[PDB]
RNA sequence: AGAGUGUAGCUUAAAAGCACCCAACUUACACUUAGGAGAUUCAAUUGACGCUCUGA
């Protein structure tokens, strides 16, 4: 009742902050939030790409795993469409003919959002010295359309 | 307008009858167990490394912090702010074979 | 119009800034678990445990009976942890487990709980049952010496009185077969 | 720590085979790529 | 006896004399068998010794059906042969507690509590 | 307040190569590639060599090997690069392609008039200027060439303390793109080590709790 | 050299409960299923092993 002892003893709505807005289409970026004696940063991108597949998918595992377990928030992890790249070969002895071998290009990409500058630094080392065998990381900034 | 490449092509659902034979023998499950035992128990080893390394560095750099913030008021304002120099950073991995 | 609560709100110790960086229930059986971990405190408001009859249980009840033995809990650790060892180093012991394929020995184990923890058992039976309720009051105890008391009625069987069985008086005709362990120094009273 | 994320397996269900090509690159460096039809050296210009 | 019928909106349902009610820690599985009231009856949990010492990892299937196997024949020698397993969906389809339920039918002790008379 | 200025740095160098498989990784590496032989289907070289065979036999009773022999022909010309730029050196302790599997830490010798200290590179930071700053301008002295090392953070690394007059020890680190080295035969002692010839070569304290930060891989 | 001390990572747990790791499902995370390893530093509440802070 309202006037118990007991008032607001069911209330929930207080702990459930998730408005289900529209998080498909909506580009309401953090920006980086910086004091001086408090720097934090926003949205930053991190991109992994590989011509090899599996390797690049087992990676974007590792650090999600990763920051899952650093308690930095995950904004969300997608996958652009491959790339295909021939590799036209030249004939050796008359190199006016062509012929053609194939080869492909994947690309994943996980974004954090909680980045005080130490942390920063310790995270980009810690995932540079774990880096595994044969892709290319880039941790590039948020205004990447498709 | 996203592009999607997770599809698998039409061409993959024909052909489906060159590999379904499966024929093992106990010996060969009870090594491939025990070498998942022996792996898990390996990657635990490993993340826990990972662990108590990140952890002390991490104190190692708080000690450096509070030291600073003792020995200089003003030092701080500008060591903990993360200057630009690191917007695009990118790192490309390593290689088998030297040059 | 209102009035103050008369002691902490429930949800009230968790901080309603920092939302996003706090740990949530990423599970049912998670909040399960919390939800009725927290139904046995003693809250101040109204619940249910207090109208349907738990005839007001916090008052401490009297034990007659005999003392527990003395034992070295930490040689008994270190020799369980030779044994678990040597039970480890079986390889087809791991083949059983793996293969889903290993069974126990039901009546090794039935005189091994007959021998450590089985009292404490017999004990919260005859409480269940009400038996200490009836037979002294309230007053409990351990039954320290394990008892086999089995009844004759054929040829071959047993129909054995364990901890709240159910005998026909037909099986109950006659006087039972009454057997457990004593000592040479030792005089007993039997009561049924 | 290299050796974390080199142990692979190709999680989707349907796809082909593929061989640990040798593949060499712009310095003359080697990396495992998992390509088919098997070949053992693959130069890049 | 009248069982403690309602709740209607809330889980697990409170209409049961007795009810199977397992704990699965990532150590040790246990299971208790409880009246509505509250009070337990009988358990059988692999944290005693005598089921530890007869068995090699406590956490895995064939321990949840030893767990079931013990815990039948200790309340078949308690006279209580009726009670209510009420388990969540994903745990239902999950072949432990499967096997544990086949060790508890096996063992003579049958789930799915009689009506009440005149209820 | 007499605190005598003193900063540092260390030097952060990326590895070349992968550190050589364990071997319980080769038996895992290849079960690994045994599931994927049995999850996997239909490849163009299968039906290359089962149904050409196939249609061969048919044909008969009216490729595939010549090119996967080529392919092995093409492996056996190019010997790959070796990996062992190690043993054949076994000496150059000041040269940059002298280790590739791990990650190197720099160090420079200089003994003083009172002190006597094998030194990882300091810096000498002035009330006008910021301390990272300080840091790249003494790396500016310090290595006499044209070395690209990005910086990793504003952030400090780690604080010791040596007082005679207050004094401390502020550390920072950067990662090396290229090492342009000119004046490869220097005398100051600058040296690429390991962090098992950093633990190796520390007499003190002061280097002791260093290797805590550097990573160990 | 002095001081605080003491269960695996945590616990006003007494050999426990959470943490933790691998496989399967998911782009991935997360849920769930199926597995994995774990501890009272020793000597008779007292004494001599390890760590931490202060020293020089």
């Amino acid at each position: 009742y309202k006037t118990k002892p007991t008032h607001g003893i069911g209330k929930y709505k207080h702990l459930i902050k998730a408005e289900e807005p529209k998080k498909k289409k909506g580009k309401v970026e953090v920006r980086a939030i910086n004091l001086g004696t408090d720097y934090e940063y926003g949205v930053l991108n991190i991109h992994l790409t590989a011509y090899d597949m599996t390797l690049a998918e087992s990676y974007a595992q590792y650090v999600h795993n990763l920051c899952n377990s650093l308690s930095i928030k995950v904004e969300e992890s997608y996958a652009m469409p491959t790339k295909t790249i021939e590799v036209l070969q030249l004939q050796d002895q008359g190199s006016k003919m062509l012929l053609d071998s194939v080869l492909t290009t994947h690309e994943r990409v996980v974004q954090i959002s909680g980045l005080s500058a130490t942390f920063a630094e310790i995270f980009l080392e810690i995932i540079q010295s774990s880096l595994p065998e044969g892709v290319r990381l880039s941790v590039k900034e948020h205004t990447e359309e498709d | 307008i996203p592009i999607e490449d997770f599809i698998t092509p039409l061409k993959f659902l024909d052909k489906a009858r060159e590999r379904p034979q499966v024929e093992l023998t106990f010996e060969e499950t009870e090594r491939r167990a025990l070498l998942l035992k022996k792996w898990s128990l390996y990657k635990q080893q490993e993340r826990k490394m990972e662990r108590d390394t990140i952890r002390a560095m991490l104190e190692a750099q708080q000690e450096a912090l509070e030291e600073l913030q003792l020995e200089s008021p003003k030092l701080h304002a500008e060591a903990i702010k993360r200057d630009p120099n690191l917007f695009p950073f990118e790192k490309e991995g390593p290689h088998y074979t030297p040059p | 119009r209102r009035t103050p609560p008369l002691g902490p709100m429930p949800n009230s110790d968790i901080d309603l800034s920092n939302l996003e960086r706090l740990e949530k229930y990423r599970s049912f059986d998670r909040y399960r678990r919390r939800a009725e971990q927290e139904a046995q405190a003693p809250h101040w408001w109204r619940t249910y445990r207090e109208y349907f009859g738990e005839k007001t249980d916090p008052k401490e009840k009297i034990d007659i009976g005999l003392p527990p033995p003395k034992v070295s809990r930490t040689q008994q650790l270190l020799e369980r942890k030779q044994a678990i060892q040597e039970l480890r180093a079986n390889v087809e012991e791991e083949r059983a487990a793996r293969l889903r394929t290993a069974s126990v020995p039901l009546d090794a184990v039935r005189a091994e709980w007959e021998r450590t923890c089985g009292p404490y058992h017999k004990q919260r039976l005859a409480e269940y049952y009400g038996l200490y309720r009836d037979l002294f009051h309230g007053a409990t105890f351990v039954p320290r010496v394990p008892l086999h008391v089995a009844y004759a009625v054929g040829e071959d069987d047993l129909m054995p009185v364990y901890c709240g069985n159910e005998v026909t008086p037909t099986e109950a005709a006659q006087a039972p077969e009454v057997t457990y362990e004593a000592e040479e120094g030792s005089l007993w009273t039997l009561l049924l | 720590d290299s050796s974390r994320a080199s142990l692979t397996r190709v999680h989707r269900q349907a796809y082909a085979r593929l061989y640990p090509v040798l593949l060499v690159k712009q310095d003359g460096s080697t990396i495992h790529i998992r390509y088919r039809e098997p070949r053992r050296m693959l130069a890049m210009p | 006896a009248r069982k403690e019928r309602g709740w209607r909106t809330v889980f697990p349902s409170r209409e049961f004399w007795h009810r199977l009610r397992v704990i699965r820690t990532q150590h040790h599985v246990e299971a208790l068998v409880e009246h509505q009231n509250g009070k337990v009856v009988v358990s059988a949990s692999t944290r005693e010794w005598a089921i530890k010492k007869h068995l090699y990892s406590t956490r895995n299937v064939v321990a949840c059906e030893s767990i079931g196997r013990v815990l039948a024949q200790r309340c078949l020698e308690a006279g209580i042969n009726f009670m209510v397993y009420q388990p969540t969906p994903w745990e239902a389809a999950s072949d432990s507690m499967k096997r544990l339920q086949s060790a508890m039918t096996e063992g003579g002790v049958v789930l799915r509590e009689p009506q009440r008379i005149y209820e | 307040s007499p605190w005598r200025l003193l900063g540092a740095l260390c030097l952060q160098r990326p590895p070349v190569v992968s550190k050589p498989l364990t071997p319980l990784q080769e038996e895992m590496a290849s079960l690994l590639q045994q599931i994927e032989i049995e999850r996997s289907l239909y490849s163009d070289h299968e039906l290359r060599a089962l149904d050409e065979n196939q249609r061969l036999a048919k044909k008969k009773a009216d490729l595939a090997q010549d090119l996967e022999d080529m392919w092995e022909q093409k492996f056996l010309q190019f010997k790959l690069g070796a990996r062992i730029t190690e043993a054949d050196e076994k000496n150059d302790r000041t040269s940059l392609n002298r280790k590739l599997d791990r990650n190197l830490v720099l160090l420079v010798r200089e003994k003083f008039g009172d002190q006597d200290v094998w030194i990882l590179p300091q810096a000498e930071w002035q009330p006008g200027e910021t301390l990272r700053g300080t840091a790249e301008r003494t790396l500016a002295t310090l290595s006499e060439n044209n070395m690209e090392a990005k910086f990793l953070g504003n952030a400090p690394c780690g604080h010791y303390t040596f007082k005679f007059l207050g004094a401390k020890v502020f550390f920072f680190k950067a990662l090396l793109l290229t090492g342009d080295f000119s004046q490869a035969g220097n005398k100051g002692h600058h040296v690429w080590v390991t962090k098992d010839e950093l633990g190796d070569y520390l007499k003190p304290k002061y280097l002791a709790q260093v290797r805590r930060f550097v990573s160990d891989l």
